[PDB]
């Protein structure tokens, strides 16, 4: 189910490599998920394929920028 | 393509996303390969970032 990536760390080396890089491999295929999603959507409503996402932790950056 | 003729595809993720997807990205992928780089040659010793996120807890 996992992968055990880290053999020879020891106990803080093995924590950091695990919970900090989980956690940014995951915001940024999330990030980009979210908005790439949304992007292809609005311009044109199109037939959404396959996505893994399944339980939200409510994000969301919907802002905008004057036109220039 | 018939059923999806657009738009305005320039700003549709807007220009203040498009600056922001770039630094966000930018930020995840250079602490992606850089932060492991110094963590599994190096053993994040010159480093030693524990940021506050410390709740690292499954069974206690």
């Amino acid at each position: 189910m996992e992968e055990l990536s880290g053999k020879p760390l020891s106990y803080a080396e093995k924590e950091k490599l695990k919970e900090k890089l989980a956690f940014l491999k995951k915001e940024y295929s999330r990030t980009l998920a979210r908005l790439q999603r949304a992007k292809r959507a609005e311009k044109a409503k199109n037939s959404k394929k396959a996505i893994e996402d399944g339980v939200p932790q409510p994000e969301a950056l919907e802002h905008h920028h004057h036109h220039h | 393509m018939n059923l999806s003729e657009d738009c305005s595809q320039s700003d549709i993720l807007t220009t203040q996303q498009r600056a922001t997807m770039k630094y966000n990205l930018i930020k995840l992928q250079q602490e992606m390969a850089h932060l492991e780089a110094v963590l599994e040659q190096r053993g994040n010793q010159p480093s030693g970032h524990s940021p506050s996120l410390e709740h690292h807890h499954h069974h206690h």
